[PDB]
């Protein structure tokens, strides 16, 4: 009975939303701390011609880059996921205890 | 009470490959081994918007400052050379034979009367009008999807290969052969009879289909398209890819596949919009319409569990559209 | 303490199973309480006939591999095991988690003493390196390269210039020689001033919360995380007194029966790894004992960083 | 009740090729056959700024500073060679007829409805207008888009190609043959019978356009323009890129097409500009205005809509249009 909200809860310290003058570019963080500077393991991938920059739409808000974001990890990466499931899990299992 | 098998998985009888289309001048058409390839090339399109604006977007100032904006694109664009006015089409097919053994199936006694229903059909009346139509298909070049449908002249040769080489070869002139009449010919006939015995299991089949389409200098040949990756900008999209194997565009197996098994003539709607494909649930998804809908008892479905189960069986049209599935191959069965 | 009259550089050392587990509260690369310790056993066994005092230590660490796991939907990890041998009834032991690491660290001692003056510089880089040779680093094995492309030879840099440009100069040699590695530095000043720092935002903070604020990564709402200086991990700065100190023959099975014991309980500090281009002055970044044992407080740190 | 079916996508007739510029010289037009290709070549360009300044760059002395860093560019550029005054632009243009009929539509009864509402027209009044328009595109070489607009003589050649050869040759002077007024003649009376025997199904017509300017020695040539990579330094920046499909400049085809469309003189705004191509919208993507806008009730999806669903038959200057689109293809559809 976890919801889908809960699972992107611990899902979102996945995703980094950076920022460019168009709007704002989702990407994944695959160590899982939302692109930080030292400990964050981004996510860059390789596009048609030259592209070296996050996995992402350049959405006009973050509402809607951050909802691409967890749209992708819902239909792709399903490893994410899981780890996001178990978090969850344990955040209800840790709340009935304290 | 023999309940039906939990898995049902049929191998895909009639093997074809991919359809290598290479260009050329006709008139030598029997030269045409070396014809060099058709490759895919990229080219860039600007266009303003077309689609429908939902009364929200209908402010006038918005759709100028949006046509101000065009969207620009990249597409995988596969034209016939500036001096060529032929498309070669090649590919081979393979008809195996043990059409009505599952690859896969739980329950022996299902498997057991299964395999005695298709035999009976078999015993009663062969292979011999699904590879007439399978022959059809072949004839006219309805694997030629859109090449075909503005071709000045379209000619199909398919040969049968033994050993090494031709044994028996064929030539047709796929526009008298029409899209939508399985009529009788004489060498039809043999095609259909070679069919049925790589259908029936009595001799190995494999023939090698090319066809040939007068379509014009440089016009446009539309091999089948990819899906893209969707990671990045809007100006250099890539919106459009298209199948090659190696630096020469192809058409995709199943679009082949497709094409041959457009023998259904059979479903409950009117026959007048031609033959579809052999689906369960017989579905041409251009159209968004399935026809043989369950409510009517014509899916493939409700025959195969009529017909195994509870000794039901249909008219031979059904019974030739079942066989056709078994043919066609599929993961059928329940959870 | 005292400030290195030489610079002695042991050279990429191949350490095959070192601990992973630094303290109870911390994982990862091993405590520097290892490395000074080990460059204490090297003065005990070799530094006392060549006549000189190895005390300091430099950690460089150029290549770390953690024998760990990332187990199947969690995000966080395990350590790969050993397979101990069976109890005298056949049945299998009780498994004791231990964590293993492959380092490659390069040691900067340093050296002071008479003996600079009565030996060659390379006669005693040399005794120690064949000294080091035979020993273990933090638990693991200094692997001994045989039959690569060349052995990497050691330096004793005399960090008496005669002028301050030689002095940066043969500095910068050296930098050049222990550089795709990261320097391991302490960084107490900085805890201790980020844990004021989060008295003024909130009253009774502890700095075990504010070592903790230094080690994650806190997401701030407008969404952008919490920049930090550097790299910013946990060590354990030594040790702290649990009992009073026992006489030597007084404690139950101790090591020795002439050594004082005292139960003793880890401390943990900041540390910061930083490249060794970014000191200026190799002579600090080394990393000394602190004992004042009246008080308890045994602990390690680099004095003379900043 | 006949809503509008949900998708809708029709094939595009009047399908051309990419127009493979060449050159040459004028009274050796009849010989052009060996006629050397206008390549796309690079050169180096310089420019001081030129745009205008947002009031905060107005400084005179940040002005001299960034006139004296200028942007060092390359472009790709096609001209004639220096002993040849005539461009012939060669093109190969395929009538396919079959308008009405998608490519894919979801409601049998919307495909049903409009199949008669195109038939009706059809059958009150066929591809006339429409194609004598087509044949003035085709006659005046409008698809020589700016190789036209200085040129001293422009020469179109129009050859109906049957089974290898020419069956029927026109010859056009293009300049005689405005831009702007779809007058009568003797010969694109007949262009026109065949693009509408074309367009109705009622033949196969595969035209060969053939256009030769006289621009002048030396001068340039503009074929179409491609969209550009930008990853590297501002100095080898290419800042423009020219097509050409293999060492050979050429026009794109849907220019082509674009060039071809240009029919639609029905739109409410003035007659004095002449004119625009027949797109949902009528949009001109070089003016920014989007004529044929919703808020009239002249686009091509009300039309449509008022035509098909609720039988309110616009004007036959706005049916032209509306057939005109279908013609010309798309994805009309909501989501």
């Amino acid at each position: 009975t976890i919801s889908k909200t809960d699972i992107d809860c611990y899902l979102q310290t996945y995703v980094v939303i950076d920022p460019v003058s168009n709007g704002w570019q989702w990407g994944i963080d695959e160590n899982g701390v939302g692109g930080a500077l030292h400990h964050g393991r981004v996510e860059m991938v390789e596009g048609e011609n030259g592209y070296f920059g996050l996995r992402g739409a350049t959405h006009p808000t973050e509402k809607e880059a951050m909802a691409a974001a967890l749209g992708y990890l819902w239909k792709c990466r399903q490893d994410l996921v899981a780890i996001a499931r178990n978090d969850a899990i344990e955040a209800e299992k840790y709340r009935a205890k304290a | 009470i023999l309940s039906t098998a939990s898995v049902l998985a049929f191998e895909r009888k009639l093997d074809p490959s991919d359809a290598l289309m290479s260009a050329g001048a006709w008139a030598q058409r029997d030269a045409s081994q070396e014809w060099p390839a058709v490759t895919v090339r990229e080219k860039s399109v600007r266009g303003t918007i077309s689609n429908r604006l939902k009364t929200k977007d209908r402010d006038p100032a918005k759709l100028d400052a949006s046509i101000q904006s065009p969207n620009l694109q990249t597409v995988d664009v596969a034209n016939l050379p500036s001096d060529a006015d032929t498309l070669k089409v090649r590919f081979t097919l393979r008809v195996l034979g043990g059409a009505g053994t599952p690859s896969a199936c739980n329950d022996a006694a299902y498997r057991d009367k299964l395999l005695q229903t298709v035999a009976t059909y078999v015993n009663d009346q062969g292979f011999a009008e699904l590879a007439r139509r399978y022959a059809h298909n072949l004839a006219n070049a309805r694997f030629l999807w859109r090449n075909r449908v503005g071709a000045e002249a379209v000619e199909v040769r398919i040969n049968h290969i033994r050993q090494g080489e031709v044994a028996r070869a064929w030539r047709f002139d796929a526009l008298a052969i029409g899209l939508r009449d399985f009529k009788a010919d004489a060498e039809l006939d043999a095609l259909a009879e070679l069919i049925a015995s790589g259908l029936s299991g009595s001799g190995h089949v494999l023939l090698e289909v090319v066809a040939f389409a007068r379509i014009g200098d440089g016009q446009e040949v539309f091999p089948s398209q990819e899906l893209i990756l969707d990671k990045g900008d809007k100006k250099g999209q890539k919106s459009k890819t298209l199948y090659s194997v190696r630096d020469a565009a192809a058409i995709h197996s199943q679009k082949i596949g497709n094409a041959l098994r457009t023998i259904d003539t059979w479903y409950p709607d009117e026959d007048g919009l031609g033959p579809i494909a052999v689906e369960p649930y017989g579905s041409v998804t251009s159209q968004g319409k399935a026809y043989r809908q369950p409510k009517q008892k014509l899916d493939f479905y409700t025959l195969l569990d009529n017909w195994v189960l509870r000794d039901e069986a249909p008219a031979v049209e059904q019974q030739h559209y079942v066989i056709a599935n078994l043919i066609r191959g599929g993961v059928f069965g329940e959870a | 303490v005292t400030d290195p009259e030489a610079l002695l550089l042991l050279p990429r050392l191949s350490i095959q199973n070192a601990n992973a587990i630094s303290s109870p509260l911390t994982w990862g690369f091993p405590s520097p309480g290892a490395f000074t310790g080990f460059v204490h056993a090297l003065q005990r066994r070799v530094g006392i006939s060549l006549d000189i005092e190895l005390d300091g230590v430099g950690i460089v660490c150029h290549r770390f591999e953690a024998q760990i796991s990332q187990p199947a939907g969690k995000r966080t990890k395990v350590f790969n095991l050993t397979r101990n041998p069976l109890n005298r009834d056949g049945s299998t032991a009780a498994i004791v988690e231990e964590g293993r690491a492959h380092l490659e660290v390069s040691l900067l001692l340093g050296v002071h003493g008479d003996g600079l003056d009565d030996h060659p510089a390379q006669e005693i880089a040399r005794q120690v390196q064949e000294q080091a040779g035979a020993m273990r680093l933090a638990g693991g094995s200094i692997l001994p390269w045989c039959n690569e492309r060349f052995p990497a030879p050691n330096a004793e840099l005399l960090m008496l210039g005669g002028s301050d440009e030689q002095r940066r100069k043969n500095q910068r040699r050296l930098t050049r020689r222990l550089l795709p590695g990261f320097a391991l530095v302490s960084r107490e000043a900085l805890l201790q001033q980020h844990l004021e720092t989060l008295r003024t935002t909130l009253p009774e903070a502890t700095t075990l919360d504010a070592l903790l604020d230094l080690c994650r990564i806190n997401f701030e709402p407008p969404w952008q995380v919490r920049d930090k200086p550097g790299w910013l991990v946990p060590i354990p700065a030594g040790y702290n007194a649990l009992s009073p100190l026992y006489l030597p023959g007084e404690v139950r099975n101790a090591r020795d029966r002439e050594t004082p014991l005292r139960f003793v309980e880890n401390l943990f500090g900041l540390g910061e790894w930083l490249s060794p281009h970014r000191v200026a002055a190799l002579s600090d970044l080394l990393w000394y004992h602190h004992a004042e044992p009246d008080k308890g407080l045994y602990r390690w740190s680099t004095p003379r960083f900043v």
